[PDB]
């Protein structure tokens, strides 16, 4: 999980 | 002839209009940017997605923003006359207003504004739907446990995101938002309103998704996407 | 039992919940703000509409900016366990982003938060709903002739106007978006889901309403509303 | 008609  | 009602968005034009893809991955060292892994699986389940609806979709990858709004300007003097409706999905870095081409930002208004009902004829009065994943500033959410018509009108904008939070990326299973948009139009498209669509859209990621993250500040962080709907009538995506 | 489905907020607790009308239409003139002649009568409607739903409707006017915060912390701070939703109409000035009391502005999220899923124990899960009369900036539309859940979610802001735009008021009929949103209360409350209605509510501002102006620059103009939703479920006002 |  990543952040945009 | 009988007693008729006009509550609804005409989709019965010969074709349901264009969805415009733009997927951005890689982005211009300078920029300092990072790129968007896994965003290829939201470029190509949106594109069989909207394909399944009957829209002429076109995905446009790691475009400049002097692209983006050239490609926009383009598609704002195509004729729409035969077209039901446009769609337009945005994958992409983000904040505020804003959208980032490969090699800085665009404001989602100079994009929109092409497509207002007096700049854009032949769309006029035709539901006009703006998908967003893209951040929207920097905030996290940590949960809790349990003149005739407005130039204006006629636009949906579905937010992945609330205003001021970051959106949310899997980089093997696409972006939280719209993993979710893709699987409720499967289900849901011949059957819900679109609104009721994003309702279930919200629904899903806001309670299936929790952030995983090494980071404290990262981890166990959650998202609600936000619809700004300018929408006049009820829009389904199949008639009678 | 039988199959069951929970796409729908529960609406059948004891009480709907309250509604807080926020009415403020004399400003202090250190301020340099005109009074909002009319809002009198959007007051008097809201309250009888929302009497007709069931709501504990709890008028307030003329509030300053630290009455206004006070009255949320103690709205918020009540126990709501016994309610199905909460409802919040700011009928007033103001930009993007903020409202003004009587003496000076305040930020939206300032009063939202006090409800934040987190903050707000008793209203966790149910629909809070803020419904805001006023400006959100100076532009003009000249038309064209034709961690368990966010604590984010949960609320549907429902704005008079678009982002950066005027909102407009008659100073007899009261303020375009008040009067569309009562009429279609009355008439729909018991067969369509709120997002529908409100639906009906932007084609009604966006269709039957041109201003009237001896000035050029504000005569002939128009108005589409802009539902933000983060709701998570679809809301009527009745129950089975 | 006026703005607010
Ligand atoms: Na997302
Ligand atoms: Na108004």
């Amino acid at each position: 999980d990543e952040v945009d | 002839s009988g007693i008729s009602l006009d509550n609804s968005y005409k989709m019965d034009y010969p074709e349901m209009g264009l969805c415009i893809i733009i997927n951005n991955k890689n982005f211009h060292k300078s920029t300092g940017m990072t790129s968007r892994s896994g965003t290829d699986v939201d470029a190509a389940n949106l594109r069989e997605t909207f394909r399944n609806l009957k829209y002429e979709v076109r995905n446009k990858n790691d475009l400049t923003r002097e692209e983006i709004v050239e490609l926009m300007r383009d598609v704002s003097k195509e004729d729409h006359s035969k077209r039901s409706s446009f769609v337009c999905v945005l994958l992409s870095h983000g904040e505020e207003g804003i959208i980032f081409g490969t090699n800085g930002p665009v404001d989602l208004k100079k994009i929109t504004n092409f497509f207002r009902g007096d700049r854009c004829r032949s769309l006029t009065g035709k539901p006009k739907l703006f998908i967003i994943q893209a951040c929207r500033g920097t905030e996290l959410d940590c949960g809790i446990e349990t003149h005739k018509i407005p130039v204006e009108a006629d636009f949906l904008y579905a937010y992945s995101t609330a205003p001021g939070y970051y959106s949310w990326r899997n980089s093997k299973d696409g972006s939280w938002f719209i993993q979710s948009l893709c699987a409720m139009l499967k289900q849901y498209a011949d059957k819900l309103e679109f609104m009721h669509i994003l309702t279930r859209v919200n629904r899903k990621v806001a309670t299936e998704f929790e952030s995983f993250s090494f980071d404290a500040t990262f981890h166990a962080k959650k998202q609600i996407p936000c619809i700004n709907s300018m929408l006049t009538k009820e829009l389904y995506f199949y008639h009678l």
